[PDB]
């Protein structure tokens, strides 16, 4: 477990070559995809409440999306492509392979509602500090042109869970459970100190 | 070589002549021929291999032809491989298929026999006179081929088919182009589809609409296109008609797709729908097409979302039409995504709700053939790899149905290759190393793994593969939309409303229904309902009522009344005005008339169920009925046979087959290898005969096959190709026999719950209840059965008169209540009305059979009077005999329900009174043989006194015998089992009774071979009737332990199965001769014991459905007097003046028994079983005792009697204190009856009688008797037995007892006791004594029971032909197995192993026994009598005795149950040694040596001395010391104080004895030496220090010598039991011994470090220098047992401590030399011959290095060392003492050597740790202290030696 940003910016490094695509709005969306990816993995860190199941989210599917996105990116820079529907299926198709519960579906749906657009120069999550016009700029070579610049908007006590759109109370619920867990662990140990 | 020639017999011959083969190969076939001409023409005579290698000039014939042969044989496989490489579809065909193809390459028509292996969706090639006009798809539509494809010989099967490949696709391409040329102009699809393949037409239909909708997608239109679609649809709907089944289907496809367009348009029309970008149409599957391509395959495009694919155009016809749903379509979309990434699939979800139906639909939609593989089975993946060579070369698709359900090799093999498939796939590698071969890749192939709800949802696929696959979470099909769409397609005008109701008839159904486990309501369930509804619509079903009509017709018959109105309401709520009327009149007329004929009541539910069945015989090709044979299940079947014969006017030709009675081969066939031939089995001969002469003559006779059995995969999967639905025999041998439509299969059972519903549901199914058979119906049948009577002698005239007379008794009989009361009786197996009625009537009519001559010749009043009395009696017997007599007493109280003799109070009940043939009758008064057995025949088995009850058993038995019924008794061996049986048997030789032995491993074949030996057959007509080898005599076969054979995998009573096909089915369908067998006068009777008991079979009730039963228990005290007193009566015939013992003698034994049995429960100890035959054992022993003396005084009477009595009873028992109580029970019983004689000496002593002296009633003082053997055994123990234990009074007791046994006939006995503790030796001794050959087995784990069979045959010939005297001894450690035991079990059972000696053994017996009869002056060529004497001879010399210890897995009965052995075997629990006799031994031991040194007085001090012998001397001391030593060491069960060997302390004493001189001389020599020091010194007189010190040393040991012996007894603990015994039992003397040997007066030193005290530490030091781990006391001590231990110190070395030690011990010494012979273990001997140090190597476990028979040979072997020395064990001295250096803690050690072994420990533990810790820290600072004090120890010993 690293931070979300860590996941995002390091992912951009692992996906270095993606933004070589002439689609400068594609690399814009590439940035978005990594923001998305990190956030959903942060939610899977919270299974079974931040996400009901340990689903194998990965960078191959990151790349499958770049293909699927590429399938619509032929005209998605313009209003020809209703990317709201694209959002729907990058999720259900690229990331929905073996997703089983409709709750997780909606969970992801909220995240993509908070992450993607086909147009460049837009505000996505101002909580991350994203109202950016970064365009003909690489996810790695030009990360710091505007995205590494974005500061640490993470609460020490919260992911923010509001970035994940999850409640502090569920964190607190787990915390009580954690007490039950670590205490009951010592229950056996404790038999002889 | 000739088997290559056998291959080539066919093949060379073939291709020799067929010059068409490659001239290279052809000339090679001829080069074969240059020599082969001899290989076959010379071998025309000399054909086989051995003959071929003997042909004239085989020297060059083989050589050169075999040269060419092997060139060819391999060339040929590569020749056809060449063909396979040239034509990839040949990789779907075997090499041999290609041999056929190339021989017939010319004959392309012959080549086409493998056409399916060579292609996709093609039914047949449409061709004529050597040229193809077109092809027909599997769907029925025909593709015209535009070019005529010549089949000219020279075109080769290869190119021939390649031509068609292109021709087919071309006429597809271009005729499609023609077709779309029209359709694109709006041409009516009917036109071009009439002229062409709809699939391609669909492509255009899709294109038409895909393009047409674009203008509604421009928003310009909406309804235009929407309407236009439904306008086109409307026309198409009108077209859709049965008139062309095939085109109808084409239309159906079209309309589904038009509907999809309609729907999309419906929303494009009814939605804002962001034009073509709204998923509404954007996500939709679209088609476009063009003719502008350089490759015709690219003419049509498939697209959805941002995906585009090209249709592959592989010829498929119209293969699917899966109703698509939004969900399925999404699924397809995802499938194409994986195609983009070249990943394989991961379908998640079950077939039938999708999975398989969807991956197929998908592939078809793409246009390429896919090979769907059924992966969950035992398939040779190499075959797949071969297929894959072709597949990859082709570019074919492949699906893996349940892929992950593989074994490891297949899984991993394909993991490696699939890895490369996917690797090379991703790479695009044209040549992928498939099985390491660079296989050409046509980049179109694909991997589709599918899986039903995975095991726990797991990604079962190994990661190795998973990386290249994509997930497909299928959740659910859309049932109702699927249904609705279909209903629309069905032309069912209510469609939607039907569907909306359909889903809720089901929803509600599944909701409130019961757990009908056999029922499921899934998608395919729904599909089935429709399939049925379809014809119901054609049969005028009234709309929604059709749906319900179907529902009435399906499922509900398989469901029970657990739902009844639950499903009525669950369904009715959805549609209440439901169902149409059934009017099956001609049908029911046939049915109902059939019922009336058969005599069934034609009950409502009978006829109803039967009518439901009728609908199923119409609609199903097979039906399963779950229910009861003889009650509806078969009554219905019967009725149906008749009804359909009538109804159809087509005889119902049924072939009922009892499934498991016959093998699959029996039914289907097999083959011969000598001349090469297929053998036709029954079922298949039937079916071919159906085509040859059943329907081959009776064109439409109804034909049926019935399978009677329960359900399990193994016996049902084999029937699928006919049974499921196909009704076509399609055998693996190519024998295809379309089975006529009038053919049906019925499967009858009682329970299907053994497999999955996936299979269960594929059939008609009746949830049959047995109440279809009303008792009134049953009665109606019984009345009708009177006219079926009986014997040929009975005209039934008088019977019909009696029927009328007894018909009145059926009018509301009290039996309507008595049957309830009979069911209220206590019984073991189930009781039901049909068998109650059966036995009542069968006996009654055979009682009546005597009325044909006893009372037919008398008047009707006589018929009336006695049949009334006698049938009441038989009714009472029918409902009584089978259970406990007390319950029968209660049962006969039901007499008070009968208004005539209404009295339960009858004294002489009708069952007390017996009827006579003269119309007389009387109370059956006791006629129990008063004056009877007097002498001589006293022990002759058949003298068992018959008693009134057994006579009544015989009265009825007689009529049951007349009834030809197999009564089965329920009771035990020993309770009259055999006695009564024989008494019954001997009453009528007319009935040839055969004692069949039911062992756990007895098979039907054993029975059959007996029949072969004793039966023959006749044919009054061609029927095949079994006749005993002689006529007239009735072959009453007999079954003994029916409930003690084994059951199969599913618990099936397979011996009962055959018992039943013999019984129940009255015969056997000759599967050798293909003919039903009937029987003449062969009968059969059985028996068993209570099923409730351990190891007994819960008997099939269908089996018992036709059985008669009699309960058998133990006799009463009075009756024991009545029977056994007679036996004792006989005995007193020889002593008139003492004959008076008469009654009280018998009665003492009667009552003693009563209590003895009560006294000793099995709760106390299992085998504590009792029987009245023990009284016979008293009879036996006593009579023979009488025969030796001159007068039997009463003292002498009872002494023999009483001493015998405990030998019969007490010797079989374990508990010694309990035995004491029995002594009193015995004592007191005789005290009751004959107390005036000397009961004190008789019962208090265990005194023996003259044996070594003639018996003559003489008591011999056991002392004296011992005195006799003190001399006798010195000679019989001719320096051979090698064991020196002391003959206690018990040992001589053993001796008397075993010998008497050795002097009796049928010497059958069990000895239970401790391992080689004299119980063995004992027998060895008496062999010397008596002089018999002794059987003793020597088994090593490479043997088997056939070696045993040799031995058995050997032994029986040894006794009778060799004519030797012997005794067979059984060694429990050599018990190989059960079947092994089973031979010997029957051996004893009937004194025979039936047909062991048959065949050539029998014939050798005929020859050699006749040779003996010539030498014997006998005229016994009569083979019967001849072998009768053969076996008589054996019985007098074999005498099987078994010896057993209880430390293992032998069934807790100390034998594997066998009730038969229980009532035959003599038993004696030997057990263990007495503590007082062990002190006797010890006494004798210490008496040998000077234990009594005067220095010692009474030496131990620290505690225990309670109740010891007045301790005065040292032998007094030492012995009593050692008594408390080992009595307390040990106690408390750690290892187990309740059972243990004494040897541990016995040899402890031996060592101590050795030490009485060893340590004594240490001392005495030291005394000499101090004297030596004193000599000069005494007059040296300068100093006194030294002098006095010497005097002081004498002072020291003058006391210390004694102090030391106290300490020395504790030193022995280390050897005694310490080394195995653990804390609970170790600790009972561990330090407690130091604390307790005591009181005897000399000091215990609280210090007991015997590691120092016993041995000089320097030997251990050197072992420490050799790496000895000094750690644990006993650990480091093992270096000493290495250097001193006799019982082999098994070097257990998982730790491998001794490898280190022995290797350093070895040092500069070599491995082994002195005695130097391999013996039988050269494996070790040759591994050690080098000169010096070794043990048995290192880690060298026994099972590898040494065989099991070394045990004895290790101990000693005359085969290795000679008597000129006297030694027997080999000279393998200390340095090279071959100790088993084994790392195996569980090494093979039998329960005798577990005692005779020194197991040695070599591992560290937690107890050391703490000190290790200390030591480290302690010495880390304070080692200096140790350095100093240890140096001082060194110096001290310097000075000791200086002293």
């Amino acid at each position: 477990i690293p931070g979300i940003l860590d996941t995002v910016k390091d992912l951009w490094g692992s996906q270095f070559f993606t933004g070589k695509i002439s689609g400068v709005w594609s690399v814009y969306c590439t940035f978005l995809l990594s923001w998305f990816h990190a956030l959903i993995t942060a939610r899977t860190r919270l299974v079974p409440h931040g996400f009901s199941k340990k689903y194998y989210f990965n960078d191959c599917d990151f790349q499958f999306a770049s293909v699927y996105l590429e399938n619509v990116l032929a005209t998605n820079s313009t209003n020809n492509i209703p990317w709201a529907q694209v959002r729907d299926h990058i999720a259900t198709i690229v990331y929905g392979g073996k997703i089983d519960e409709e709750k997780d579906l909606e969970v992801v749906a909220k995240l993509c509602a908070h992450v993607f657009c086909g147009s460049d120069n837009l505000q996505i999550v101002p909580g991350v500090r994203i109202p950016q016009p970064l365009l003909q700029q690489s996810e790695e070579e030009e990360r710091a042109r505007l995205t590494a610049i974005l500061s640490n908007t993470i609460e020490p006590a919260d992911s923010l869970s509001s970035w994940l759109q999850l409640p502090r109370e569920s964190i607190l619920d787990y915390e009580r459970l954690q007490a039950k867990e670590v205490a009951s662990s010592t229950e056996q140990l404790l038999q002889e100190m | 070589v000739q088997f290559y020639w056998l291959d080539l017999y066919g093949i060379l011959g073939e291709n020799l002549d067929i010059q068409n083969f490659l001239p290279l190969e052809t000339s090679k076939f001829k080069s074969l021929t240059s020599e082969y001409k001899m290989i076959t023409t010379r071998a025309f005579q000399l054909d086989t291999t051995i003959e071929v290698i003997h042909i004239p000039n085989f020297d060059t014939t083989l050589k050169l032809t075999i040269d060419s042969l092997k060139m060819i044989k391999s060339s040929l496989s590569t020749f056809l491989e060449r063909q396979r490489r040239q034509f990839p579809r040949f990789y779907f065909l075997g090499n041999d298929d290609l041999l056929k193809i190339i021989g017939s390459g010319k004959h392309h028509d012959q080549v086409s026999k493998f056409m399916k292996k060579m292609f996709g969706s093609i039914e047949s090639i449409i061709f004529f006179e050597d040229s193809i006009t077109g092809v027909r798809s599997v769907e029925g539509e025909v593709l015209n081929l535009n070019e005529k494809i010549e089949l000219k010989d020279s075109i080769q099967a290869q190119e021939w088919l390649n031509i068609l490949d292109t021709e087919i696709k071309l006429s597809v391409f271009t005729q499609f182009r023609d077709c779309l040329g029209q359709l694109k102009d709006g041409t009516d699809i009917e036109v071009v589809v009439s002229k062409y393949i709809f699939q391609a037409i669909l492509l255009s239909a899709q294109v038409m609409w895909t393009e047409l909708v674009e203008k509604c997608l421009q928003t310009n239109e909406f309804s235009k296109y929407w309407k236009e679609v439904d306008m086109k649809i409307k026309g198409l709907l009108d077209k859709l008609n049965k008139s062309s089944d095939n085109v109808k289907k084409k239309i159906e496809a079209l309309l589904v797709e038009y509907l999809h367009f309609n729907n999309v348009i419906g929303q494009l029309k009814n939605c804002s729908t962001k034009e073509e970008a709204r998923l509404l149409w954007a996500k939709v599957q679209k088609f476009y097409q063009k003719n502008d391509t350089l490759d015709d395959l690219n003419s049509v495009f498939i697209s959805q979302s941002g995906y585009l694919l090209q249709y592959k155009f592989e010829y498929i016809g119209i293969p699917e039409r899966l109703i698509y749903t939004p969900l399925l379509l999404v699924g397809f979309a995802t499938l194409t995504d994986s195609l983009h990434q070249k990943y394989g699939g991961c379908f998640f979800g079950p077939a039938g709700t999708g999975k398989t139906e969807t991956v197929k639909a998908f592939g078809q939609n793409l246009g390429r053939v896919v090979v769907v593989f059924n992966c969950d089975d035992s398939f040779d993946y190499q075959v797949l790899s071969r297929l894959l060579v072709g597949i990859t070369q082709i570019g074919a698709w492949g699906c893996f149905d349940e892929f992950n359900r593989l074994d490891e090799k297949v899984l991993s093999a394909v993991s490696a290759n699939i890895q490369q498939i996917q690797n090379g796939l991703q790479v695009g590698k044209s040549h992928i190393t498939l099985l390491e071969e660079e296989t050409p890749l046509s980049p179109h192939t694909a991997v589709f793994i599918t899986l039903n709800p995975g095991y726990n949802g797991r990604s079962e696929l190994p990661e190795n593969l998973k990386k290249s696959f994509r997930e497909f979470s299928m959740k659910s099909p859309q049932s109702g939309t699927i249904a609705e769409m279909i209903l629309q397609i069905m032309g069912f005008e209510d469609s939607k409303s039907l569907a909306s109701k359909i889903v809720h008839f089901l929803e509600l159904l599944s909701s409130k229904c019961s757990s009908m486990n056999h029922y499921h309501f899934g998608l395919r369930t729904l599909k089935g309902v429709l399939r049925n509804c379809s014809p119901l619509v054609s049969e005028f079903g009234e709309g929604e009522k059709t749906v319900v009509e179907s529902l009435k017709r399906v499922i509900l018959p398989s469901l029970g009344d657990t739902d009844e109105l639950v499903f009525k309401d669950e369904l009715s709520k959805i549609f209440d005005s439901a169902g149409t009327p059934l009017n099956s009149k001609a049908i029911v007329q046939c049915l109902k008339d059939a019922g009336q004929r058969s005599g069934f009541s034609m009950s409502e539910e009978f006829l109803k169920k039967c009518m439901q069945f009728y609908y199923m015989q119409k609609t199903q090709q097979a039906l399963i009925l779950v229910g009861k044979a003889g009650c509806g299940k078969t009554a219905t079947w019967k009725t149906v046979i008749d009804a359909m014969a009538i109804f159809d006017g087509h005889a119902n030709v049924v072939y009922v087959i009892d499934t498991k009675v016959l093998t699959k081969e029996s039914l289907y066939g097999s083959m011969l290898k000598a001349t090469l031939e297929w053998r036709d089995g029954l079922f298949t001969s039937i079916l071919r005969r159906v085509n040859d002469d059943i329907t081959g003559t009776f064109k439409n006779s109804r034909i049926w096959v019935v399978f009677d059995s329960d359900l399990d995969p193994e016996y049902v999967e084999a029937m699928n190709s006919v049974l499921d639905d196909n009704k076509i025999l399609t055998l693996p041998n190519g024998e295809r026999l379309p089975i006529p439509p009038n053919f049906r299969i019925l499967f009858e059972t009682d329970n299907l719950d053994h497999t999955t519903p996936a299979t269960i549901t594929r059939c008609g199914l009746l949830w049959f209840s047995t109440d279809v058979c009303s008792i009134s119906s049953k009665i109606d049948h019984l009345l009708n059965k009177s006219y079926e009577a009986l014997d040929n002698k009975l005209s039934m005239f008088e019977l019909d008169k009696l029927k009328d007379l007894i018909s009145d008794s059926f009018d509301m009989a009290s039996l309507t209540n008595i049957f309830t009361c009979s069911n209220d009786l206590v019984h073991i197996l189930g009781v039901r009305t049909f068998n109650k009625l059966e036995t009542a009537v069968q006996l009654a009519v055979h009682l009546i059979s005597s009325y044909r001559q006893w009372f037919q010749n008398l008047d009707d009043k006589s018929l009336k009077d006695v049949i009334t009395l006698l049938i009441k009696r038989s009714l009472l017997y029918a409902l009584a005999g089978d259970s406990t007599g007390e319950s029968q007493r209660a049962f006969i109280q039901t007499i008070n329900t009968y208004f005539g003799h209404d009295s339960q109070e009858l004294s002489d009940y009708s069952t007390i009174v017996i009827a006579n043939d003269k119309l007389s009758f009387s109370s059956f008064c006791s006629e129990i043989p008063s004056v009877s057995l007097e002498a001589h025949e006293v022990m002759r088995p058949d003298i068992v006194i018959p008693t009134i009850d057994t006579i009544k058993h015989e009265k009825i038995f007689y009529d049951l015998l007349n009834s030809k019924r197999g009564i089965i008794l329920c009771g035990p061996p020993g309770s009259g089992k055999t006695m009564i049986m024989n008494n019954a048997l001997r009453n009528s030789s007319l009935y040839d009774v055969v004692g069949i032995n039911f062992s756990k491993d007895t098979t039907t074949e054993h029975i059959l071979s007996a029949l072969h030996r004793h039966t023959n057959y006749v044919t009054t007509s061609k029927g095949l009737t079994l006749l005993p080898k002689s006529d007239i005599k009735n072959l009453v076969l007999f079954c003994d332990e029916i409930n003690l054979p084994k059951l199969d995998k599913y618990g099936s009573q397979n011996v009962v199965l055959f018992l039943r096909q013999l019984m129940e089915k009255q015969g056997f369908w000759k599967t050798p001769e293909n003919k039903w067998v009937t029987i003449e006068r062969i009968h059969i009777v059985g028996a068993c014991n209570p099923p409730t008991d351990p190891g007994r079979i819960p008997m099939s009730e269908r089996f018992t459905r036709h059985a008669a039963i009699l309960y058998l228990g133990y006799p009463s005290g009075k009756s024991l007097s009545q029977i056994y007193e007679i036996y004792y009566k006989a005995i007193f015939k020889l002593v008139p003046e003492f004959r008076s013992y008469t009654e009280p003698f018998a009665r003492a034994s009667v009552h003693l028994y009563n209590e003895c049995k009560a006294r000793y429960s099995t709760g106390l100890q299992s085998h504590y079983l009792f029987s009245p035959r023990e009284l016979t054992r008293l009879v036996r022993g006593v009579y023979t005792a009488i025969n030796t003396g001159p007068r039997q005084t009463l003292r002498s009477l009872i002494r023999l009697w009483a001493y015998e009595a405990w030998r019969i009873f007490a010797d079989r028992l374990v508990g010694v204190k309990e035995k004491n109580s029995f002594e009193q029970l015995l004592y007191e019983t005789v005290d009751k009856y004959l107390p005036n004689q000397d009961l004190g000496n008789i019962s208090s002593t265990s005194l023996l009688f003259s044996g070594l002296l003639s018996l003559d009633f003489k008591e011999v003082n056991k002392t004296d008797l011992v005195n006799f053997i003190e001399e006798r055994f010195k000679t019989f123990c001719d320096e051979e037995l090698e064991v020196p234990m002391v003959i206690h009074e018990s040992m001589v007791d053993h001796i008397l007892r075993i010998d008497r046994a050795l002097k009796q006939v049928q010497g059958h006995m069990m000895l239970i006791g401790a391992s080689r503790t004299g119980k063995t030796i004992l027998t060895r001794f008496v062999a010397w004594l008596n002089g018999l050959k002794i059987v003793q087995p020597k088994i090593h784990r490479h043997s088997n029971l056939s070696d045993f069979d040799m031995i058995l045959k050997k032994a029986i010939s040894d006794c009778s032909l060799k004519e030797s005297r012997t005794c067979l001894i059984i060694d429990e450690s050599n018990i190989l197995e059960t079947a092994f035991l089973e031979r010997m079990n029957t051996l004893l059972a009937n004194a025979d192993i039936p047909d062991l000696f048959q065949g050539e053994e029998y014939d050798k017996l005929l020859n050699n026994l006749r040779n003996k009869t010539r030498s014997l002056g006998l005229l016994l060529d009569t083979e019967q009598e001849l072998y009768d004497w053969f076996v008589g001879e054996i019985a007098k010399n074999l005498h099987v005795v078994f010896t057993i210890c209880d430390p293992t897995n032998n069934k807790s009965s100390a034998m594997i149950s066998s009730p038969a052995l229980f009532n035959r075997c003599i038993i004696n629990w030997m057990g263990d040694w007495d503590t007082k006799t062990m002190s006797q031994v010890a006494n004798n031991m210490v008496d040998v040596v000077p234990m009594e040194f005067t220095d010692f007085i009474v030496p131990e001090v620290n505690k225990e001395l309670v109740f010891t012998e007045p301790i005065q001397t040292i032998r007094d001391a030492v012995v009593n010391i050692l008594i408390h030593f080992d009595r307390n060491f040990y106690q408390k069960m750690k290892v187990g104080v309740n059972p243990r060997s004494p040897g541990y302390f016995i040899d402890g004493l031996r060592a101590l004895v050795k030490l009485v001189t060893a340590k004594y001389q240490d001392l005495q020599e030291n005394q000499r030496f101090v004297n030596v020091g004193l000599e000069k010194l005494n007059e040296s007189v300068s100093l006194t220090f030294e002098k006095e010190r010497w005097l002081n040393t004498t002072k020291q040991f003058s006391k210390t010598s004694q102090e030391l012996i106290g300490n020395c007894i504790i030193s022995s603990i280390y050897e005694t039991y310490f080394g195995h015994l653990n804390e609970r039992e170790r600790g009972d003397m561990l330090v407690i011994l130091k604390r307790l040997l005591g009181k005897f007066a000399v000091k215990y030193d609280v210090n007991y470090r015997f590691i120092d005290y016993l041995v000089t530490l320097d030997e251990k030091m050197k072992w420490l220098e050799c790496g000895l781990d000094k750690n644990d006391y006993f650990l480091e001590n093992m270096s000493i047992v290495m250097n001193s231990q006799d019982a082999v110190p098994f070097l257990l070395d998982p730790s491998s401590h001794m490898i280190t030690v022995i290797s350093n011990y070895y040092g500069n010494k070599t491995v082994l030399l002195s005695f130097l012979e391999e013996g039988f273990v050269k494996r070790l001997e040759n591994a050690v011959r080098f000169g010096s140090v070794v043990i048995i190597q290192d880690g060298e476990f026994f099972d590898p290095i040494i065989s099991r028979l070394i045990s004895r040979e290790f101990n000693h072997a005359g085969n290795r060392v000679t008597v000129e020395i006297g030694d027997h064990e080999v000279d393998v001295s200390g340095d090279f003492k071959l100790f088993i250096h084994s790392c195996d803690p569980s090494g093979d050690i039998p329960i005798f050597l577990r005692s005779r072994v020194r197991l040695v420990h070599f591992v560290t533990n937690k107890e050391s740790i703490e000190t290790r810790i200390f030591d480290i820290t302690l010495t880390e600072e304070n080692a200096e202290m140790q350095r100093k004090r240890e140096d001082l120890i060194k110096l001290n010993t310097e000075y000791r030696l200086k002293l």
